[PDB]
């Protein structure tokens, strides 16, 4: 769902 | 604290993303390809920007995500308006993608958005928006979304942050020396423009969500994800 956003924040 | 906060925001500024016009004349498709391709790349850099705002990465993951999902178009637009501030009748998307207002006629529904963006940019020009005021307002945009409780101390941490940014803006405005009453008026004038940015943002989002329906543009990656909602 925020598959890629989670990825760049973390 | 205000001086340091302002310096941090100054140092957080994302790079200018470079893109060029296509070789061939614009079509509705190729104009939307250019602007979304630009937007997708700016989103990547928006995340790194946000993470440099003090406190941001101390918020809970959900809060981070939820503020970015809520404000990203507003932040793209606000950075566009700052770039364009000194160039009436033009939108400076990138150094090599400078669209005249009339070029929005190329894509159904986009002229109105350009007009909203251009009028808000002219109001900022008329107010003589200073670089350090733009830094604080852009950070206020990130931090000032409705949240309503989600069901998942982050929210108190968010309030403190937004507070500090709002203090920093008040502190920037106090440098001008103008009358106490005029400092209140300027603050109001700046903040009242937040509504205009949100309003344009809403029209931009809807445009993009609809274009994406019509497959008038294929959208990718981060941009697609953000839109998927
Ligand atoms: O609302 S938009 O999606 N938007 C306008 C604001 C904006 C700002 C950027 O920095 C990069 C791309 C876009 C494209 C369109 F194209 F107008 F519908």
């Amino acid at each position: 769902r925020h598959k890629i956003l989670h990825r760049l924040l973390q | 604290s205000p001086e340091q906060l302002v310096l941090t925001l100054l140092e957080a500024e994302p790079p200018h993303v470079l893109i060029s016009r296509p070789s061939a004349p614009f079509t509705e498709a190729s104009m939307m390809m250019s602007l979304t391709k630009l937007a997708d790349k700016e989103l990547v850099h928006m995340i790194s920007w946000a993470k440099k705002i003090p406190g941001f990465v101390e918020l809970s993951l959900f809060d981070q995500v939820r503020l970015l999902e809520s404000c990203w178009m507003e932040v793209l637009m606000m950075g566009l308006m700052w770039r364009s501030i000194d160039h009436p009748g033009k939108l400076i998307f990138a150094p090599d993608l400078v669209l005249d207002r009339d070029e929005g006629k190329c894509v159904e529904g986009i002229l109105e958005i350009f007009d909203m963006l251009l009028a808000t940019t002219s109001r900022f020009r008329e107010l003589k928006l200073q670089h350090k005021e733009y830094l604080c307002v852009k950070a206020m945009i990130l931090l000032n979304s409705s949240m309503y409780p989600l069901v998942t101390d982050s929210s108190r941490k968010l309030a403190h942050l937004l507070n500090a940014v709002t203090d920093a803006l008040v502190w920037v405005i106090a440098k001008s020396g103008i009358s106490s009453q005029q400092q209140s008026m300027r603050l109001a004038n700046l903040l009242m423009l937040l509504s205009h940015v949100r309003h344009a943002s809403n029209k931009g989002m809807e445009h993009l969500l609809n274009m994406k329906c019509k497959n008038v543009v294929p959208v990718y990656d981060l941009l697609l994800e953000m839109l998927n909602a």
